[PDB]
């Protein structure tokens, strides 16, 4: 339960993790207390995760932005550092893990996003974004590409969009406005709306992510590409003369990337929190330590003064400090959480072309500035589809075998009519179900608002939704056949009153009630339910409600 | 065996 004696590390993939090890194996050595260095996936959501439970790692490492939550979730522990060993980082990098007044992490670096580009093939790189369209153009005759970076994460492309006017949260009088998100304003959507023009123009591809653009720069097949400090060790290893300089200006604006510092916590679940300061302080937030996990992949600007001073003649860091004063340090509330998680289904929806620019900055906008009203309304929806069972003689009077067989595979679609008729849009704010799932799930359903139906047509479809044959193994299958046959030919009569219009309704409520029934039911309970309740069986739930189990 | 469709208006209206 977090082992006593021993201390686990979790750093991102990303990072000088073997750099890191070494300084523990040399702690190791010292103290004779055992270092772990982890770097699982998706550590960002991982460390919460178990964190509540009690268990996980001893220190934790990851950008300022996110230790905010952990600390409001009471998941992280107050550091000590004394005053004479606050006066060897700089007070700049102290502010990025101050939470509420109080030290939540240690800060180790500065890092920013900036151009990396290929010296031999651009010995110009462009000023703005607006001329790397032309740039590719040439560029492809030679079978290699102009630009390339990660897509699936917002944080790259945020300098781009924030550049014309696009920001997170309003700050004003030395705090944040959680009501004035703009990324749904003129600027942001300018720019994510050049960044999807550029995908349109194969210029670029919408699925490409980090390894990918990783890749295809190191082996010279782009020209240019958008990364951290961290990056410039693998690209080293590689034969390419590369040069990091300010990103591109978009409309003659420059590029605002999010400043982060990465920082480490302590688990305030620990009993190694004396362990813990002692490696962080004494290690690692030294000289030496910084350089052993520098050596591996770059930190960028160390908050430790004294090796900072060291490193400050790199021309490379002297870009990166340029490109993070035109942009803005990351804010560190809770709500950061729900803000990328926001904008991350936006930026991918558009590049897939699932949403349009609008649509997607539409519903980040209201998703980042999140009620479990949706949730609640789908509980209503859900007793209310017990009352519609348990009425309804037909199919009280079914065998159970059947009963519970029709149940366990209709109340996914007989629950999404219900939210349909209840008329009750959803804000699906998840601050892991599929993107493409939850974007065909709307769609369906606002499908379903916009065709307007009636009291009579959601009644009669419903009988057809419920009473379905073709489900295996079943008793009283010819009888159920015979039910659904009905309930069309109602749902015909009441749409038989036609000259011409009428015809390519049927067809239409149809179809949508096909797509109804090809929605997940593992999606909707994460969608719906989880966040409510926790972990939960439906089909149980259901059985229970109408005493069949 | 018949007459369903009476049922399920009938049924249905708690979403009213
Ligand atoms: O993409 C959203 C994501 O952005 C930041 O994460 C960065 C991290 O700060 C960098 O050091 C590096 O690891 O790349 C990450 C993105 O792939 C935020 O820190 C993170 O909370 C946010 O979700």
């Amino acid at each position: 339960k977090i082992e006593e004696g021993k201390l686990v590390i979790w750093i991102n993939g990303d990072k000088g993790y073997n750099g890191l090890a070494e300084v523990g194996k040399k702690f190791e050595k010292d103290t004779g207390i055992k270092v772990t260095v982890e770097h699982p996936d998706k550590l960002e959501e991982k460390f919460p995760q178990v964190a509540a439970t009690g268990d996980g790692p001893d220190i934790i490492f990851w950008a300022h932005d996110r230790f905010g939550g952990y600390a409001q979730s009471g998941l992280l522990a107050e550091i000590t550092p004394d005053k004479a060993f606050q006066d060897k980082l700089y007070p700049f990098t102290w502010d990025a893990v101050r939470y509420n007044g109080k030290l939540i992490a240690y800060p180790i670096a500065v890092e920013a996003l900036s151009l990396i580009y290929n010296k031999d093939l651009l010995p110009n790189p462009p000023k703005t974004w607006e001329e790397i369209p032309a740039l590719d153009k040439e560029l492809k005759a030679k079978g290699k590409s102009a630009l390339m970076f990660n897509l699936q994460e917002p944080y790259f492309t945020w300098p781009l969009i924030a550049a014309d006017g696009g920001y997170a949260f309003k700050y004003e009088n030395g705090k944040y406005d959680i009501k004035d998100v703009g990324v749904d304003n003129a600027g942001a959507k300018a720019g994510l709306t050049f960044l999807v023009d550029l995908i349109k123009n194969k210029h670029m591809n919408a699925d490409t992510d980090y390894s990918i653009a990783e890749a295809a720069f190191n082996k010279g097949e782009t020209a240019m590409t958008i990364n951290g400090p961290w990056a410039w060790s693998n690209i080293d290893t590689s034969k390419v003369n590369y040069g990091v300089t300010v990103l591109p200006t978009f409309k003659g604006q420059p590029s605002k990337p999010f400043v982060g510092v990465l920082s480490a916590g302590i688990n305030a679940a620990s009993p190694n929190k004396e362990l813990a300061k002692e490696f962080l302080e004494n290690y690692l937030l030294t000289d030496e330590g910084l350089e052993a996990v520098n050596k591996d992949k770059p930190l960028g600007a160390v908050a430790l003064k004294s090796y900072e001073e060291e490193l400050a003649k790199d021309p490379r860091i002297a870009a990166t400090m340029e490109n993070a004063q035109k942009g803005e340090i990351m804010p560190n509330i809770p709500q950061m959480s729900a803000f990328w998680y926001a904008v991350r289904t936006a930026v991918i929806n558009a590049a897939s072309g699932r949403q349009t620019v609008d649509e997607a900055l539409k519903d980040a906008q209201t998703n980042a500035a999140a009620p479990h009203r949706t949730c609640r309304e789908a509980l209503d929806v859900l007793a209310k589809t017990v009352a519609f069972l348990r009425n309804l003689p037909s199919f009280c009077h079914l065998p159970h075998d059947d009963q519970r067989r029709l149940l366990e595979c209709c109340w996914g679609p007989l629950f999404l009519l219900g939210l349909a008729q209840d008329a009750v849009t959803f804000e699906v704010a998840e601050a892991q179900p599929s993107l493409a799932a939850v974007q065909w799930l709307q769609r369906c359903l606002e499908s379903f608002w916009s065709l307007e139906l009636g009291p009579k047509e959601y009644a009669y479809l419903k009988g057809t939704i419920l009473f379905n044959p073709d489900v295996p193994g079943l008793r009283a299958s010819c009888h159920i056949a015979h039910l659904q046959q009905e309930a069309h030919w109602a749902l015909c009569e009441v749409l038989e009153p036609w000259y011409p219009a009428s015809q390519g309704r049927l067809a239409r409520i149809l179809l949508m009630a096909s797509t109804l029934r090809n929605i997940p039911g593992t999606l909707l309970v994460d969608l719906f339910f989880r966040p409510i309740m926790g972990d939960v069986d439906i089909t149980e739930l259901l059985e229970d409600m109408l005493l069949l189990r | 065996m018949h007459r369903v469709s009476a049922a399920l208006e009938e049924a249905n209206k708690v979403f009213l």
